[PDB]
C-alpha cells in the first residue's frame, strides 16, 4: 500500500540500497504532517453520519431523477437509497484512511482500482459521487492545514471520477 | 508492503469500520516516537559495514569449519555470498524498523529462504548465529546514550530485537 | 541526481501519475530538514582548509609508510602529498554538496560510481580515506542536528569505502 | 533530472569549488519559499481534470476544424490522444514547479516532441494554444487568494508561467 | 482495419504462410453475406435522417433532464442539441461502415477506441447513446437477415457502452 | 484446439482409418444445423453485457456476504475481477458453442481454475451459482422464438447447457 | 488444429474479444463450402484403393530404378513396395481429413511437420510423392467445385514437397 | 491493412459522409466478381513453387553473372535468400489480390525494400526481372481457360498485373 | 561441466590439498591416451547420421507398434522428434567421451529426461533399445582396426560403453 | 567464419575477457595440426581435376537415370553435365578451404547454409553428392594424418547431406 | 570475424579458385611463425594492467586538464570509463594480434567509435595519445629479449604496431 | 569449470552441433601443452612449503607495517601470520590447479570470483598478494616452457588483483 514510508522503502529496495538520509527526510515530512492529518481524520470520523446524510441529499437535489426514475441503478426504492448512502460512506471512510496512512494507498487499492468498470457495468454516473464529494468538502468544517489535508484527498477522489 | 499505519487501515477496512479513538491514539503515539525511530535507523545504517564485518569475523572464529576447505563459506565466491546474505538481512531488518511492521521483511526476505538454504547445503543454524550477532551490535549502536538527546527508547529496542529474532527463527 | 525531490518526481513518473499528497509530504520533510543541513554545509565550507590539513596529517600519522615508501601511489613526494590533500578536499566538498542537495546524489555520481576501480587501478587503499573521514567527523565542531546531518553523509562515504 | 539545489551543485562541481555565501543565501530563500511552492503544486494537481477539460473545450470552440470530419482530433481515438497529451504536458509542468528547474520537462516531455507532431500531422500551433489556456487556468487556480494564508506569490507565478511558455514554445 | 479479409490475410501472414483453402472459405463467407449487409446499409443510409431525429427524441423522452439541466454536457441549449444529433449520426454512420466493410473494423477504429475516456472527460452518459441505439434497432424497418446484420453491429455498439 | 470436425479426424487418424459412412453422415448433420448454431452464438454474444450484469446482481442479492466488508467481492478491484471472470467464462463458453467441442473451454479456461480459486480464497461454489445464472439467461436469449425462422433448436440448447454445467462443475 | 472455426476462435481469443460478426461470416463460409468438400472426401474415400494402386504404379513407371536399385529406401523388395503403398495411402487419407475439417490442419500436424527431416534421414525423394499426388489429382474423377476442393489440398501437398 | 471495402469506408469517413449510391454499386460489383478473384488466388497459390523455381531458373539463364563466383546469388545461403525474396514477394502479391487493395503489399513488403537492396549490394533491376517473370506465369496460370466455368476475367488480370508491376517498380 | 582433469582438481580442493604423485601420474596417463580418445570422437562423429538412421530402422523393425497408427513415433512430427532425441543423446555422449567425464551428459541431457518421457507417453524402454543400438555401432566404428595405427583401445571402449549404458539406464 | 582462432577469440569476447592460456593452447593445437592439413589441401588441389572427373562418373554409374531421364535437374544434356561437374568441384574446393582455415567455417558459410532449400527447390538429390564425396574420399590417395584431415571434412559434408 | 587463414579463403572463393602455390606457401609461413605470435599475445596479456595504468598515468601527467574539475576524465565515473576504454582497446588489439587480421578490431571496436566520442565530448586526440603509449609499452614488453629463445620478431612487431596505429587513427 | 575441453564442448553445445575438427584441434593443443604444464605443477607442488615461507617474508619485508600495526587485518599476531601463510598457500595451490586443468577455471571459481569484496570487507590490500606472487614467480626455479606455463597463471592472478 502506497504511503510515504513504503514509497521510501520501495525507492531504496528497487536499487538494492540501504536507506539513506535522502529517504529519512521524506519520512520525517510524513511525521510532521501527521498532526494535521490526524486532526482532519478525527473530525470527519466524528461527524461522518451527518456528512453522509447531508451529501446524499445534495445528490438527490442536484439530480432529482435519481429518486423518481425506475431502475436498479437509481435511488428510487428504499434499497437504492440504502446502496447510495452506503457508497457515500465508503468514499468518506476511504478519505479518513488516506489521512491516517499519510497517502493515497487506501483509496488506490480499495476504491480507485476498478472504479470505471464498476460504474460502467452497474450504470452509476461518476457525476453523482463528485457532487457528494463536493458537499463533504464544503461542509466538513475544517480550517487551516487540516482542511488542506482533507480536501487534497477529496480532490484526489474527484479526479479519479473525472 | 504495509507500514504501521496502513496495517491498522487494512484491519479497519476488513471490518468496514471507521477508526476508533483507541486506534487514533495508538497511531498518534507512533508519530510522537518517530524521532527516536529515525535515529535508530540512521544509526544502524551508518554502521552497516561494521556490524556485518564484525559479526562475520566472530562467526568464523566460533565456527572455523565454515571456512576450512570443504566449508560452506570456503572460497571467495561463497564467502562473498555469505557476507551478502548478512547485508541483505540487515537491510530488510532496517526496512521493518522504519515501517514499524515486519511485512516487508517477511515478504521480500524471509519468505522461502529456509528452503533456499536447505537446497544449497547452507547451515541455517549458523546463519541464525550470524543474525543474533548483528542484532547485539545493532541494538548496542542504536541505544548508545552518547551524542543524542537523553530519553527512553527501550520499547523501540524491544521491537528491533523482535525483527532480528524473527529473521533468525525463519532461517533455523 | 538523487535528491528527495527528484525521488518524489521519479516515484510519480514511473507510474504515469500526477504528484499526490504522498510525495508532497516527502518534499516538506526536505524543506524542514534543510535548516540543519545548510548550517552543517556552511560550517564545513568555512573551516574546510583546516579540516583538510588536519585530516591529511591524521592519515600520515596513522600510516607513516605513506610518507616514506617509494611509489606514485604514496605521499612520499611533494606531488603525492598534493594529490592526497586534493583527494581529501574532494571528499569534504562532496559532503557539502550532499547537505545542500538534501541527498546522496552528488556523492553517488561524482565520487562513489567507479570508486573501487580507481582505488584498485591506482593502488590507493580505502583505509587512508576512511581515516581522513573519521578525522573530519570528530573535529568539524558541529552539535545537534547539524552534526547528525554532517555525520550521516560522512558515514555514507565510509560505508562506500568498506 | 535536477532540481534547483542539485543544479547549483552541478555548476559548483564543474568549477571544483565549494559553494559561496551568495549561493548559500540563494538556496536558503528557495527553502523559505517552499510552503508557497507546495501550495501551487497541490492546487494545480487537485484541479488537473478541470484545467484539461476546460482548456480542451475552449480550444475546440475556437478551432472547430480540429473536430470536424478529417480533423486531427476527430474520432475518439485521436480525441483521447489529444486530451492525453494535454494531461501529460500539465503533469510534467507540475514536476518542474516542484523541482524548481525545467530539466525534467525538457528531457522527458519536450525533447523531440516537435518532431513527433510534424511526422503525425498534428498542428503544433494548436497544441500551444491548448497549453496557453491550461496556463491561464493553472495560474488563476494557484494564485487564488481564498482559503490560504495571505502573501505574495508573484515571483512563483512568473516561474510557473515560464514552464508553460517553454512547453508552448517547444511544440510550435 | 479489421474485416473478414484482413483477418484472413493477418492469419496467414502471422505465420509466414501463403493463403490456404482455410482462409479462402472465410472470405467466401464474407462475399455470400454481403448481399444482406449491403441491403441493411442502404436502407439505414436512405432513412438516416428520420432515424437520427427519432432517436434524439427517444433520448430526450427517456432522460428529460438532458434538455433542462444546465451544463455544456447537456442538450439544454441549441448547441447541445446540435452536438447530440451529430453524435447519434456518427453512431449510425459507423454502423453502415461496419455493414459495408463486413466487420467491426470501422467502429473499432473511429468510435470504440477511446470511447470511455471521451465519455468520462466530457460528462457524457453511456446510457444516452444506448437508448438512441435501441431506438434505431427497433425502428429501422428491416426484416430477415438484413435485420440480423444491422442489429449485430448495433448490439456491438451497446456492448461497448455497457 | 479442436472443433467438432477435427475431433473426428483426430479419432480416425489414431486408428489410421478413413472416415466411415456413419461419420460422414454425422458431420453432414452438423453442417445442416450450422445456421441455428450461428444464431445461438450471435444471440448470446449480442447480449453478453446483460447476461453478466444481471447474473452478477442476482448473485449478490442471494449472497450479500460476498459484497459486505471482508467479502471476496468487496472493493472495486475484487468486484471488477469477479465480473471479469464472469465475462471470461461466458466468452470461452461461446467459443465452445461455435466449435461444437469443449476443448477450447477445457484447455484455455477451466484447466487449473479450481486451484486458482482455492489459493485466492474465492468460493468456487458461488462462482458456479454465477455460471448457472448466465446459463439460464443465455439459453432464454438463444431460444427466444421471436424474430427468427421457426424451428427446433432443442438439441442445440441441450449442448449449450452442457458447456455451462461443465464450467460450473469445474470450479466447484 | 487449424480449421476455419479454430482460426476464427484463435483470432478473437488473441485479443480477449467475444466473437463478432467478422468471425461468424468466416464460419458461414466454411458451412457453405462443406457441401462440395464432403462430396470430394466421400469419393476419394470410396475409390481410395484403386487410386492408391494406380498412383503407386505411376511412380514405378516414372522412376523405374525404384523397383530395381538395391537399398532399404527403394521399393525393390516386397517390404519396400508395402512401405510405398502405405505412404501413398497416408497422403490420400490426409487429403480426405483436410476436406472434412475444412482446412489444412490435419495435413499440417500429421504429415507436413517434420516432412523434410524424414525424407532426408530415410533417403526418400520428394519427387516420388509428387508423382503419386499428380496421379491422384488427374484420376480422382471429380468435377465442379468438388474437384476444386480436392485439388486445392493435393496441390498444398505438392507445395510442401517442393 | 485495408481491403477494397475498408478503403471506401476510410475515404467516406474522412469526409464524414454516408456512402453514395455510386459507391454502393461500386462495392456490389466487387462482391459479384468475388468468385473469379478467389479462383485467381487459389490458382496462383496452388502453383507457387513452380512460379518461383521456373522464374529463378530463367533469371539465372539470362543473367549467369548472378550465380558465378562473386555473384550476388552465389553460395547456397545467398541463393536461398534470393529464392526466399521471390516467395515473399509472390506471397504479399497474392495478399493484395485477395484484398483488392495494394496496402498490405506497400506497407509490409515494398516499404524500404529498395534501400535494403542498395545497402546489401543486390541488383534491384535483376529482382524486377524476377518479378516480371513470376507475373507472366501467374497470369498465365490464373487465366487458364481449362477446368473452370467460362467467363471474362480480363479486368481482374489487369489488376493482378498492376500489383506485380508495382513490386517491380518499387525494387528497381 | 567438468572434464577428467577438473574433476580431480575439484576433489583435491574440497580437501584443501595439493595433488599427490598418484594423481599426477593418473592424469599423465589420460594425456598419453589422448590421441586414441580424439580418434574415437572423430570416428563416431563422422558417422553420426549412419548410427542414428541405422539404429532407428532397426528399432522400428523390432518394434513395429511404434510406427503404426496410434504409435508414439507415428506421424512425421513424432518421428522427427524421435530421431532428434537419438541425435541429441549421441551428441552429448560424444561430449562425455571427449571430456572423460559424464557430468555434461548427466547435467544437460539425462537430468529429468525420464520424467519428460513419462509425461508425454513415450516408452522409455524403447528409447533404451535405441540407445543400446547406437552404442554397438559406435563402438564398432570407433574400434575398427582399419586405417589407423595399431594399438589397444579396449579401456577406452569400455568407458564409451559406460556412457551409453548410463543414458539407457537413465531413460528406462 | 568459424576457425579455431575465431572460436578462441569469440569465447573470450563473449565474456569481456582478455585472452588466457586456456585459449592460447587451443590455437597452438591449430598450428600443430596445420602441417597435416596443408599437406591434404595441397594434394587435393593438385589432383582436383581427375578427382572431379572420376567422381562425376561414380555418380553417373551409381545413378544411370541421371544421364537419360529428361528434366533440367538431371545431367542428360551437355548443360546438365556441366552443372554437375561444377557442383562437384564446389564441394571439393570447399574441403580444401576447410583444411586451410583449420575448421568448417568455409563450408558452413558458402555451402551448408541453405543447402536443404536449394536441393529441394531445384530437385537435386543429396544422394548424388554423397556418392561423389564417397568417391573423393576413397581415391584422394592420402595416408596418415593427412587422410584423417581430408576425410574429417568430407564426412562433415556427407553428414550435412544426410 | 576473419583470421589470416579465412581471409585468403574468402578472397579465393570470391574468385571461385583453388589456392595457389604462392598462397599455400604464404600461409605455411604464418604457421611457422605461430610460436612467436603466441608469445607476443601471452606477454602483452600478462601485463595488461601495467600497460593500462602506466599509460593512463603518463597521459594525465602530460594533459592535466583531463582530470581537473570540468575535465572529461574528472570524477571517478568518467575516470573509470576512460580506463575501461583503454582496456577495451588493448583487448581487441590483442585479438587482432592472435588472428593475424584486424577485422575483429575494426568490426567490434573501432566501428563508429569516433562518432561515439564526438557525441560525448571526449577528445579523441587524447585517446590516440593513450593508445600510442600502450603501443610503446606493449612492443617493449613483447620484444623483450630476456627469458625467451633468441630470434627475430621484427616483422611481428611491425604488425602489432599497425593495429595500434589503426586504433589511434580511428579515434582521432 | 573453464578448461580447453569444456570450452570446446561449450562452443559446440551453444549451437546444437556435434563436435567438429575445429574443436578437436583445440583439445589436441591442450594434450600437447600438458607435458610442460604437469612439469610446472609438480615442481611447485614439491617445493610449495619453501615458496610459501619465502613469499610470506617477501611481503613482510616489503610492508613491515603488516607485522607491527595493530588490527585483525594484519600479521602482527600469531593468528594473523597463520592467516597470511594460509592465503599464500591458497594462491599457490590454485596455480597448480590451473596448470593441471589446462585453464584458469580453478582460479576463476575458487579465488577470483568475489575477490574484490573479500579484500574490501576484511581490509586486505591486493598489494600484499601481488608481492607474494612476484616472489613465487621469481624463485620457483623453472625454465623453458614450464616457466611460461607457471608465470602465465601467476600473472593471471596479479592481473585479477590489479
Ligand atoms: C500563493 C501560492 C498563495 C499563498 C500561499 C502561502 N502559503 C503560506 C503558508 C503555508 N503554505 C502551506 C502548504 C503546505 N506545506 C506543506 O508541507 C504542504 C504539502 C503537504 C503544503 C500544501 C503551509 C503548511 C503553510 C504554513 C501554515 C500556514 O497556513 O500559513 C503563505 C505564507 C508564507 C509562508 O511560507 O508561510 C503563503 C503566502 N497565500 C496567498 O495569498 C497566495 C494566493
Amino acid at each position: 500500500m502506497k504511503t510515504p514510508i513504503t514509497e521510501a522503502i520501495a525507492a531504496a529496495d528497487t536499487q538494492g540500497r540501504f536507506l539513506s538520509n535522502t529517504e529519512l527526510q521524506a519520512v520525517d515530512g510524513r511525521f510532521k504532517r501527521a498532526v494535521a492529518s490526524m486532526e482532519a481524520a478525527r473530525a470527519l470520523t466524528n461527524n461522518a453520519q451527518s456528512l453522509i446524510d447531508g451529501a446524499a441529499q445534495a445528490v438527490y437535489q442536484k439530480f432529482p431523477y435519481t429518486t423518481t426514475m425506475q431502475g436498479s441503478q437509481y435511488a428510487s426504492t428504499p434499497e437504492g437509497k440504502a446502496k447510495c448512502a452506503r457508497d457515500i460512506g465508503y468514499y468518506l471512510r476511504m478519505v479518513t484512511y488516506c489521512l491516517v496512512a499519510g497517502g493515497t494507498g487506501p483509496m488506490d487499492e480499495y476504491l480507485i482500482a476498478g472504479l470505471s468498470e464498476i460504474n460502467s457495468t452497474f450504470d452509476l454516473s461518476p457525476s453523482w459521487y463528485i457532487e457528494a464529494l463536493k458537499y463533504i468538502k464544503a461542509n466538513h468544517g475544517l480550517t487551516g492545514q487540516a482542511a488542506v489535508e482533507a480536501n487534497a484527498y477529496i480532490d484526489y477522489a474527484i479526479n479519479a471520477l473525472s | 508492503m504495509l507500514d504501521a499505519f496502513a496495517k491498522v487501515v487494512a484491519q479497519a477496512d476488513a471490518r468496514g469500520e471507521f477508526l476508533t479513538n483507541a486506534q487514533f491514539d495508538a497511531l498518534s503515539n507512533l508519530v510522537k516516537e518517530g524521532n527516536k525511530r529515525l535515529d535508530a535507523v540512521n544509526r544502524i545504517t551508518s554502521n552497516a559495514s561494521t556490524i556485518v564485518a564484525n559479526a562475520a569475523r566472530a562467526l568464523f572464529a566460533e565456527q572455523p569449519q565454515l571456512i576450512q576447505p570443504g566449508g560452506n563459506a570456503y572460497t571467495n565466491r561463497r564467502m562473498a555470498a555469505c557476507l551478502r546474505d548478512m547485508e541483505i538481512i540487515l537491510r530488510y531488518v532496517t526496512y521493518a524498523i522504519l515501517a514499524g511492521d515486519s511485512s516487508v521483511l517477511d515478504d521480500r526476505c524471509l519468505n522461502g529462504l529456509r528452503e533456499t538454504y536447505q537446497a544449497l547445503g547452507t547451515p541455517g543454524s549458523s546463519v541464525a548465529v550470524a543474525i543474533q550477532k548483528m542484532k547485539d551490535a545493532a541494538i548496542a549502536i542504536a541505544n548508545d546514550p552518547n551524542g543524542i538527546t537523553p530519553g527512553d527508547c527501550s520499547a523501540l529496542m524491544s521491537e528491533i530485537a523482535g525483527y532480528f529474532d524473527r529473521a533468525a527463527a525463519a532461517v533455523a
